[PDB]
């Protein structure tokens, strides 16, 4: 998985 | 299908969510008597508005899609790059704003002829148009980054949209880069050394002095005005990191660990980030009991 908000 | 989702609690949601309506309740407030009370007085409105723009604009849609337990986005493409837009213009008018106040105070304090002679009120009206102006300019390129995508792994779930960059992560990483070098790093230079000198100066003022109120004047406006830098660094450092964060690490480094103590790190920096518009107005009233005074009979 990669954190997608900003 | 549940890859694309976020496992932060609900308590925690609804504790943040009631520190973010706290905030909110007290900053609109602070802001908007104070900018209507109202050449430091421009610089000061600009700052409140630009406070009170922030916490109406970034505060309820990120409280609803961003910080919550829910992943999917519902903005539309339009939205996603929208949002962003008005939270980097709204965040670049804030920086640029307390930096531009530093500097009149310096100006106003140091060399008073002189600041009258070119920061005249016409100049500092415009002066704080074109502060408007560059910060909007500035927040042009998350426009065509922060874009609505299709996470999901089939590609047409219930809850694909989200908002998440579409460039590739170089471009990404080097506007972040430059959003960080030039919304925290040289107003937090500007800011510091201007009040740090300031500061000298009230000082060797108190030393030479050495009047009932007149020291205790100076000694309580040099602790605010250290306090000012003191608290934009705590303030603004912790969300410019994440951001950086968010960029910089490979694939290889993101853990599930990682991944959630990130999504814990974006609410508490996010509560940080929106102290600062509450404690504006705070300040202002601590440093002026004429301030206070009027700001109270309004
Ligand atoms: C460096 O000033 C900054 C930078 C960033 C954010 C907030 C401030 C405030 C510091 C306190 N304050 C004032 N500071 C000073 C000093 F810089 C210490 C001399 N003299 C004042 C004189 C009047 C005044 N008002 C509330 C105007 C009311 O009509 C505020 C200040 C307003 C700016």
């Amino acid at each position: 998985r990669r954190p997608y908000i900003l | 299908s549940s890859e694309l989702d976020v496992n932060t609690d609900i308590y925690s949601k609804v504790l943040v969510t009631a520190v973010y309506l706290a905030l909110f309740v007290v900053g609109t407030v602070g802001n908007t008597v104070t900018a209507f009370t109202l050449t430091v007085h421009y610089h000061l409105g600009s700052l409140a508005l630009s406070d009170l723009l922030t916490l109406l604009l970034a505060m309820p849609v990120e409280l609803y899609n961003f910080i919550w337990v829910h992943h999917p986005w519902a903005f539309g493409d339009a939205g996603c790059r929208g949002y962003y837009f008005l939270r980097d213009a709204c965040t670049y008018a804030t920086a640029l704003n307390v930096a531009s106040l530093s500097v009149e105070r310096y100006l106003a304090i140091c060399h008073p002829f002189k600041a009258k002679t070119l920061m005249s009120r016409s100049r500092t009206k415009k002066f704080i148009s074109a502060i408007w102006l560059a910060s909007a300019l500035l927040a042009v390129p998350m426009l065509f980054t922060m874009g609505e995508q299709n996470r999901s792994a089939d590609g047409q779930h219930a809850g694909g949209l989200v908002c998440t960059p579409t460039i590739h992560t170089a471009t990404v990483k080097v506007v972040i880069q430059v959003n960080t070098f030039m919304s925290f790093i040289f107003p937090m230079v500007v800011i510091s050394v201007l009040n740090t000198i300031i500061a000298n100066k009230l000082t060797v003022m108190v030393r030479q002095a050495a009047e009932p109120g007149r020291v205790q004047a100076l000694r309580h406006g040099v602790r605010v005005l250290r306090a000012v830098v003191i608290a934009f660094v705590v303030c603004w450092l912790p969300y410019h990191v994440r951001r950086l964060m968010f960029c910089y690490i490979s694939d290889e480094q993101w853990t599930p660990f990682l991944y959630d103590f990130y999504h814990y790190f974006y609410m508490v920096t996010n509560a940080l980030f929106y102290v600062s518009s509450t404690i504006n107005p705070i300040l202002y009233n601590l440093v002026s009991a004429n301030f206070r005074h009027i700001f109270l009979a309004t």
